[PDB]
RNA sequence: GCGUGAGCGAAAGUUUGAAAAGCACUUUGGAAAGAGAGUGACAUAGACCUGAAGUCGUGACAAUAAUGGAAGUACCUCCAUUUCGCCAAAACCAGCCUCUACUGAGCAAGAACGAGGUCAUGGUUUUGGCGGAAAUGGGGUGCCCCCACCCGUCUUGAAACACGGACCAAGGAGUCAAACAGACGCGCAAGGGAGAAGAUAUCAGUACUUCUCUCGUACUGAAAGGGAGAUUGUGGUGUGCACACUUGCCCAACAC
RNA sequence: AGUAGCUGGUUCACAUCGAAGUUUCCCUCAGGAUAGCUGGUGCUUGAAAAAGUAUUGUGCGGUAAAGCUUUAAAUGUGCAACUUGCCAAAGCAAGGUAUUAAGGCACCAAGUGGGCCUUCUUCGGUAAGCGGAGCAGGCGAUGCGGAAUGAACCGCUUAGGGAUAUGUGGCGUCAAAACUUAUGGGCUCACGAACAAUGGAUGACGCUCAAGCCCAAUUAGUGCCCAUUAUUCCUUUGGUAAGGGCGAGAAAGUGUAGCCCUUCCGAUGUAGAUGUGGCGUGGAGGUAAGGACGAAGCUGAUGGCGUGAGCCUCAGAUGGACCAGCCUCUAGUGCAGAUCU
RNA sequence: GGCCAGCGAUCCUUUGCGUAUGAACAAAUCAUACCAGAGGUGUCAGAAUAAUUACCACAGGGAUAACUGGCUUAUCCUUCGAUGU
RNA sequence: AACGUGUCGCGAUGGAUGACUUGGCUUCCUAUUUCGUUGAAGAACGCAGCAAAGUGCGAUAAGUGGUAUCAAUUGCAGA
């Protein structure tokens, strides 16, 4: 909306807000990123501070296919397993199973506090999830 | 013909009207801004204010946080007493990691559909700030909550990253992209 | 792409006596000479010059979309409201205005037009055959010559139905099974006047749900919960519930005397000492 | 009783025809009338303010209301005597006729019948 | 409810005439065109408004009984603070102006009388 | 060219803010050590009493 | 670049943009709904044109690839010559019945 | 039209009127034209809708560096309103203001009585004056006294012997896209959102949806890789709204 | 449409606040980035971590003066009001059972980054209306009153007005005031009244028992005049200020023609920031209405309204057919200045 | 380390050190990576850089000379969209 | 007095403005859609009863023929 641009509001100010003095150019530094470690040094290393430089091994054609691990949480199974189906989940009984292939998650990190048991499916499993899994009566199985 | 030195500074920044669009916030300050002047309580006139802030100062809470931060409340309450509501001035959401809650009785502008079928799957009731001013027309042990909003992502990017104390968030659409060795960084702490 | 332009043009520099604006060259011609390309100059360039790509369409969330559907329609449901926008709906039956299915079974348009009146919605449907007119400024000559006012929707339990509808002028014609929040809300004020036909009517929340059960149709959509239970504050105020809790000349002070008595209730008693 | 009762002119309208007499803030370091100096044309301010229980009446003593038709004339029915019509200046010689000998009958004001 | 719909209709509505900055309602219910909640009659859950019918005074009157039904909504009755007794039989604070309008009404009825017989 | 002038006006336009109170940032680190990690072993200790009070009001509570 | 602002990587310095200097390169989806129809009636226009006839030919379903995918059971385009002979049907008549063939 | 040329390249609305009915005829003129007459609803609609500014002519009028400000007053007002109320003056009340003591004749000193002033102070009228005009207001023109350095501009500094500035009209300059960010509004929220596309009903819109994808809920390491609850629940502690109870719990939040 | 760290221009009003010409860095020095200054947004709670100030207590100092490179100011300146190490060991250590004034914190962002003068202190320079610093105040960005005149001197700083009273400066005329006051003292004859050449400058005249100078005064051994200042009154506006209230009106309200009333404090302002039921333009969705009994446009001692941008009405002895209002949407949207076209 | 001055990014090279990568798999080579030094930017927060123009040119500058008045006895105050030696 | 200045009334000059708009711009679509040695596109010169330009045409020249259509074209004339 043009209405609302303090273009509108500075018509008759002459100066559309950029001074009278120091007056409003074009390129007063360079075009983009110019002078990132020149002028505009203390600008990239205060905010940009790891801009510059090379950090470690090249990975030529990365497929992030391959590499896809999307993880779930011990905290979270609950987003999974139906509430319905959850309802009753004695450790000693019978289970919800959750394929996590179906769900779109591939690792399984153990974070907090499981208490309700489920049959996690997984193509990995944390240290502290299996146990976790486990303790609480529960347990992955590995798929792929 | 005044000094008028240090005035100006001392002058405070405060919403004197709600900028939300949203009728029934107009209707819930209506009666807010009514309870609040015609009542002597201090509740009325923090859920009068808290009613007037931005969406983004008012940070919704997980119904995990209240019933954490209620039952600590309600544990020390002498036998008899029966627990406080838990209003907020912002949206309540579910939390999955906190799958059973006690039966709260929760008072919020919004919830999300999942945090009210939670809430009343405990039977705890999902009531609104109309029903609080009818039941609690002051906040008569009403239990006033916050959600967070430190964690909140825009406050990881506050301040400098490159700055020595700092640990501020850089603003980077590539995450390798300023990744630095660790020999050229900024020092992580530093004592104020 | 390229008006303002077309031209040949340079600037004749400076040591001139004439503003360095590129000049039209050649001779010949009135142009000649004639600044050129400038936003400031005839012929020349507009200032921005105005794009293809401008962001000419809009996303909306479908909820917001579906938010305001439903609200539109709430809004339709409440006589002061659709009363408010315009409509003429004094000799309407009831609102809102459900009417009998077989509505659509008509052929000829004055079969329908006989239904307008019946229902009294010929009132807003004179409203508006009234209400046409030349539209005011350019759009006249932008085939929008002819702007008249909204008048009733009716709106039909499926697309069978229109066809007497059709023509009959000042009576836009709705399909439940697509409400169009654009018609639903014109000028994008809530509150038109809707005629539902019992069938579109009764399908109304096998579309949009309940507050309890979905849409069969807009998949998990549901009514949005109200944030006021209560919607009307003012009665709240003046409850009885909420009523218990509520909480229940001289300048000169030296020189005039009542100022100074009162001030100083021994004054009196003071001056009768001055007395001597 | 007005504060000021003159306009506040633009500055130097009177030597350039094509300056309107309607007011422009005044800019340049060195305007004499932005600067305030004591001799210089005013500039509008809040001060200027009129006394806001006899803001807006015109001395007839009523606020004027736009009319356009007679059913304009029951909207000032009850608040005649606050409010008078002044009737637009394009409704016709005809329906004017129709408003005046109404306004008439109502007691409302009318500033231009 | 009429506190949400007056929210509504508050900035812009049929009724509502901002002419010169004045706001005035063309609100027929409306008893002194004054853009307000409290005399938004056509709003209101219970309205009552005291025009003319013809030398008569009139008392439309909108208990909220009816409720959504336009064509029965409202509710006329021919007829000086009985008139006032009339209306606040459905609208208690409108009864006070109710009163000083169906007086007003009165006067212009004895005002225009002499002014239609004046005008032969 | 290096004038100092109007800088103390600057500056005390919002003040000489004074200095942090001594009961925020008190963070030791780089604090000598042995002392250092001997407190958070005392520290660590008060926890497991603060926690193990606390659990004690509470089943006092219980009556 | 003056404050906390994200170094800005607006990869725009060539002339895409049309001008009186540039046929610009540019692609405007203006035509989006009319194609939309387009081949919307081109489709009907084609089912009607053959009517017993399937809109579609019938696929194969095959795995997908990768690991991010080979959860996911997508349309194949046209079986093999092995799955065509243990069906009983003959590869070169398969697709002439609407069946598709892939070698 | 311009340029040897390659090439450059205008301005122009026949928008009189419904229709040409486009001014026959008389009259003066060598004519152009003029005066009548005529057409048309209009010819200050005449080959031309509108008909601005600026500029000029003319009549009448006020008048005697410019402009300008303030305030009056003279004259004029095709203006407004009001009155058949307006101008005054006096009073009353209130307000307000002004105009002993000590000391050794003096002060570093305190009130009182009395009187005055005043509505550009408030409330109480009274009494007169004026009433096709009066009256208040506005407008116009002149004068008087007084005030008043040409504006825009860059500049420490502009009235500058610094730049730009004859008049007027039309035009003329923070735009569009995109990527981020903060803020604010809205939607839903541990999820959010779609996009491309499809299917349908009726119209580049609205309605509808699969499958996906995308940002997020998990981070870290160069990387292989690994990946976070506490001792049915705030990890503790400090400071901490509200509420509760006469201290508790502390939300958020900061800090440790 | 090359690029321009450069030059020039950049169009409505009003209200709210309002700078900087300095720090670090830059092939930087006519520019950036950076921080400060400023605005906006908040947040958080309300003598929290208040202070360009003292006092008191406790440090610091080595300049002036002194002294012959040493004692030592004043102005300043800091500050204050059970578990687990050590010890030989359980005791030590550590963590635990005066005046005034709303404090702190965050976010985003601008302009600015030529300064100048003066005060005092200095440094360099023979000297300068000179270069350089320290301090503070100013001008810049700011009038107003005064010094005849003056960017920065003096007084005072500023909404629209009235009364009162002042400040600096005056009181012979100019010029308000000693209608040339003193019932004051001295001094003075020729000049006299803060910061070599166009004729001519106590400001001018003129003054001389002054209308000069020093001193004192205020009706006399028995004062007055003039401010954008102060005080007070009226009005406005702002307050994210304090309360009360809910013949026509009485709206639960940021903001309008403000729901009403009451009280209080503020008001300048360049660059800049922000607000605005702020103005205005072409178009669109709405609504409402107008027009051959004359739309738009244009003209206007047409008044009226609004602080204002502006709106409205009147009148055209103008026009000839379109179109204002209101809410929402939109933009090729507002022009005295570009050696602008 | 010899108090306090004596020294330096990114990229690259190079050296060391203890595993990691070279992504169909595997070892060796090679290369890369992490990590810690070194080679240097003295214009020292870091382009790799000769003159000339009176044939000259542009954008500006009175921010800055000559010139022009002023001040002083050189300053840089006016003037570089021009004030004729 | 005069000139000059100024207000107002008329009038001229001027051509804004407003309304108009068989034009432009932009978007989208459709198809039995893509020139030429069988002489193309371009250029030239011509053709009407009065016709310069523009348009149409090409010594069969503002057209011949086929088709539909109809009673015109229209400045004057002409059939
Ligand atoms: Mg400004
Ligand atoms: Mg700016
Ligand atoms: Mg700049
Ligand atoms: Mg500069
Ligand atoms: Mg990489
Ligand atoms: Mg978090
Ligand atoms: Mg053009
Ligand atoms: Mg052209
Ligand atoms: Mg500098
Ligand atoms: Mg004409
Ligand atoms: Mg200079
Ligand atoms: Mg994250
Ligand atoms: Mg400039
Ligand atoms: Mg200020
Ligand atoms: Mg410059
Ligand atoms: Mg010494
Ligand atoms: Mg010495
Ligand atoms: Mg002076
Ligand atoms: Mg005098
Ligand atoms: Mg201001
Ligand atoms: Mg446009
Ligand atoms: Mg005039
Ligand atoms: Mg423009
Ligand atoms: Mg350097
Ligand atoms: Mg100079
Ligand atoms: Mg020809």
């Amino acid at each position: 909306p043009t209405r609302f641009k303090k273009t509108r509001h500075q018509r008759g100010s002459t100066f559309c807000g950029y001074g009278r003095v120091g007056k409003h150019r074009k390129h007063p530094s360079g075009r983009g990123n110019a002078g990132g470690q020149h002028h505009h040094r203390i600008n990239f290393d205060k905010y940009h501070p790891g801009y510059f430089g090379k950090c470690g091994m090249n990975h030529y054609h990365l497929k992030k296919n391959p590499l896809w691990k999307p993880t779930i949480n011990l905290n979270n199974l609950a987003k999974l397993i139906a509430k319905d189906e959850a309802l009753k989940a004695k450790k000693g009984e019978t289970l919800p199973v959750v394929d996590l292939l179906a769900n779109g998650y591939s690792k399984l990190l153990g974070n907090g506090h499981l208490q309700t048991p489920c049959i996690v499916k997984a193509r990995w499993v944390s240290k502290l999830a299996d146990k976790k899994i486990r303790k609480a009566g529960g347990a992955v199985v590995l798929q792929a | 013909g005044v000094d008028l030195t240090g005035v100006q500074k001392k002058k405070r920044v405060v919403r004197h009207h709600t900028y939300s669009t949203n009728p029934y916030i107009k209707l819930l300050i209506k009666l807010y801004k009514f309870l609040a002047q015609r009542t002597n309580s201090a509740f009325n006139k923090l859920v009068h204010q808290r009613l007037l802030k931005s969406r983004s100062n008012r940070a919704p809470i997980s119904l995990s946080r209240i019933a954490v931060c209620m039952k600590r409340k309600s544990v020390w309450l002498e036998k008899g007493k029966k627990a406080p509501i838990a209003v907020i001035v912002g949206d309540v959401l579910d939390d999955v990691r906190m799958a059973r809650i006690p039966a709260l009785r929760v008072c919020a502008l919004r919830f999300s559909k999942s945090a009210r079928e939670r809430i009343t799957g405990a039977g705890g009731e999902c009531l609104t700030f109309d029903q609080l001013a009818m039941v609690a027309p002051t906040g008569k042990n009403t239990f006033l909550l916050r959600g967070r909003k430190s964690g909140r992502e825009s406050v990881k990017h506050f301040g400098a990253a490159g700055v020595p104390g700092s640990h501020a968030k850089p603003f980077t659409s590539n995450r390798g992209k300023e990744r630095q060795r660790s020999s050229a960084r900024r020092r992580a702490f530093r004592h104020k | 792409r390229l008006s303002g332009m077309n031209h040949s043009a340079e600037s004749w520099g400076t040591g001139r006596a004439v503003a360095r604006i590129p000049r039209i060259g050649g001779g010949g011609t009135s142009t000649s000479g004639a600044g050129a390309f400038g936003n400031m100059c005839r012929g020349g360039r507009m200032f921005a010059p105005t794009k293809i790509f401008r962001r000419w369409h809009r996303k909306i969330n479908l909820h917001q979309k579906r938010f305001a559907v439903v609200s539109a329609l709430a809004a339709s449901s409440v006589p002061a409201l659709v009363m408010s926008r315009g409509h003429k709906i004094e000799n309407v039956a009831e609102v809102p205005l459900v009417v009998e299915d077989a509505v659509q079974g008509y052929e000829k348009t004055k079969e329908a037009m006989a239904f307008l009146k019946a229902i009294g919605a010929v009132d807003d449907v004179n409203r508006v055959n009234d209400s046409r007119e030349i539209r005011a400024g350019r759009g006249k000559m932008r085939n929008r010559r002819y702007v008249a006012r909204r008048g009733p929707m009716l709106v039909m339990p499926d697309n069978k139905g229109t066809r007497a509808f059709r023509n009959i002028f000042g009576l836009d014609l709705a399909n439940v099974n697509a409400l169009n929040l654009l018609h639903l809300a014109p000028g994008g004020h809530v509150g038109r006047f809707v005629v539902w036909t019992k069938g579109a009517f009764e399908k109304l929340d096998s579309i949009f749900g309940t507050f309890t059960k979905a849409s069969a149709v807009k998949k998990g959509f549901m009514l949005p919960a109200p944030m006021l239970t209560n919607t009307d504050v003012t009665r709240i105020m003046q409850s009885e519930e909420v009523r218990r809790v509520l909480k229940p000349q001289p300048t000169n002070g030296f020189r005039n005397r009542r100022l100074r008595l009162r001030l100083n209730p021994f004054q009196k008693k003071e001056s009768a000492m001055v007395k001597g | 009783v007005k504060k000021r009762t003159k306009r506040f002119t633009r500055h130097k309208c009177e030597l350039f025809p094509q300056l309107s007499s309607s007011w422009r803030k005044p800019r340049g370091e060195d305007s004499p009338v932005r600067r305030r100096y004591k001799g210089q044309k005013a500039m509008p301010n809040k001060g200027y303010g009129s006394d806001r229980k006899t803001k807006y009446i015109t001395p007839s003593g009523f606020k004027n209301f736009p009319i356009h038709n007679v059913q304009d004339l029951y909207m000032l029915l009850m608040q005649n005597r606050k409010y008078a019509g002044v009737i637009s200046h394009t409704v016709g010689a005809k329906s004017r006729k129709a408003i005046v000998r109404k306004a008439h009958e109502l007691d409302v004001r009318l500033i231009n019948g | 409810s009429t506190d949400l719909q007056w929210l509504l209709v508050r900035q812009n509505s049929k009724f509502l005439q901002k002419r010169n900055g004045i706001r005035l309602s063309s609100d027929p219910f409306n008893n002194n065109a004054n853009w307000t909640k409290r005399h938004a009659g056509f709003l209101n859950t219970k309205a009552a408004v005291v025009k003319t019918k013809g030398d008569r005074i009139l008392v439309t009157t909108k208990d909220g009984k009816a409720g959504n039904k336009p064509k029965s909504m409202y509710k006329k009755a021919v007829m000086a603070s009985v008139v006032s007794k009339a209306v606040a039989a459905v609208r208690p604070d409108l009864a006070s102006i109710a009163s000083r309008r169906a007086r007003k009404m009165a006067s212009t009825l004895e005002h225009m009388k002499k002014v239609r017989a004046a005008r032969k | 060219n290096h004038t100092n002038h109007n800088q103390s006006r600057k500056n005390h336009r919002n003040g000489i803010k004074r200095a942090l109170p001594m009961y925020l940032h008190n963070s030791k680190r780089g604090s000598w050590l042995p002392a250092l990690i001997n407190a958070r072993r005392v520290r660590k200790n008060n926890q497991k009493a603060a926690v193990k009070a606390r659990r004690e009001r509470l089943a006092a509570h219980k009556a | 670049p003056k404050g906390k602002n994200a170094i800005p990587h607006v990869h725009q310095r060539k002339h895409w943009n049309p001008c009186s200097s540039q046929k610009g390169n540019v692609k405007v989806f203006l035509n989006q709904p009319a194609q939309k129809l387009r081949r919307r009636r081109l489709r009907l226009l084609k089912a009607k044109k053959t009517f017993p006839r399937p809109l579609k030919a019938l696929r194969p379903q095959v795995n997908c690839p990768t690991v991010r995918h080979n959860m996911k059971k997508r349309l194949g385009r046209g079986f093999t010559v092995e799955e065509l002979k243990a069906a009983g049907i003959n590869p070169r008549f398969a697709p002439t019945i609407g069946i598709r063939v892939d070698r």
